[PDB]
């Protein structure tokens, strides 16, 4: 794992679903472009709670 | 800075989410219908756009117009007409 | 002292009545809400402080 | 509501499925755009026939009123 083969995209969402991509191995920082502002990343168990 | 538009060409041969040897058929397949779906709807706007806004439009606008104009022309000819005569 | 002496008062009176008129001014005249953000005003602490 | 991950090939089917209304509902579109074509046309004709007609018409009526 490393930057160069790293990547910048777009998602589209729809409440929820957004799907993953064919190529996806692991995921660093995931963020709006609006403001700047970062997710995290949690359970099942919890998103479920909240 | 990207989207993920593209068509699906290849598959993961490293990662466990996707495409395999045994399903990229269903991925390709997907692709076809949904880009003949949207010829579809789009050569319809097309037709309806076009239908809507232009024959109906070029009918009524005249067909109003002339039936107006009918009105004006027989009143005029006919009081023209009957006043003279009467002079 | 010659003329008067403490020109400070009048000149800072002056300057009092001209910035009064030329909010004044400012105020009557249309003018956007310009600013660096370039229509981000959702999007705090903007990423590009370029 | 949150469905299933069917597998692949049945979302394929699901696609197929959106095409068929679209192809029938066409034909009815082109019988119709043949329609409107010929009323506008018929239109048209009349229009500027039964102008001209008029046209002349009250020329004649000016005639006679000159006549008068």
């Amino acid at each position: 794992r490393i930057p160069p083969l790293e990547k910048e995209v777009y998602l589209d969402i729809k409440d929820g679903v957004a799907y993953i991509p064919p190529d996806y191995l692991e995921a660093q920082w995931m963020m709006r472009a609006k403001d700047g502002t970062i997710f995290q990343v949690t359970s099942p168990e919890e998103i479920s709670y909240r | 800075i990207v989207y993920n538009n593209q068509a699906p060409d290849a598959v993961n041969n490293v990662g466990q989410f996707g495409a395999t040897e045994g399903s990229i058929g269903a991925y390709k397949q997907a692709a076809e219908y949904a880009a003949d779906s949207k010829y579809w709807a789009l050569l319809a706007e097309s037709k309806f756009g076009t239908i809507d806004d232009l024959i109906a439009e070029v009918e009524r606008l005249y067909q109003q117009g002339v039936l107006m104009k009918q009105d004006i022309e027989d009143l005029k000819q006919d009081f023209k007409d009957q006043d003279a005569r009467l002079m | 002292n010659y003329g008067r002496g403490r020109e400070l008062m009048y000149q800072l009176e002056k300057k009092g009545k001209e910035i009064k008129r030329d909010l004044e001014k400012i105020l009557l005249s249309g003018q956007a809400r310009t600013d660096v953000l370039a229509d981000q005003y959702l999007t705090n602490s903007a990423a590009d402080p370029a």
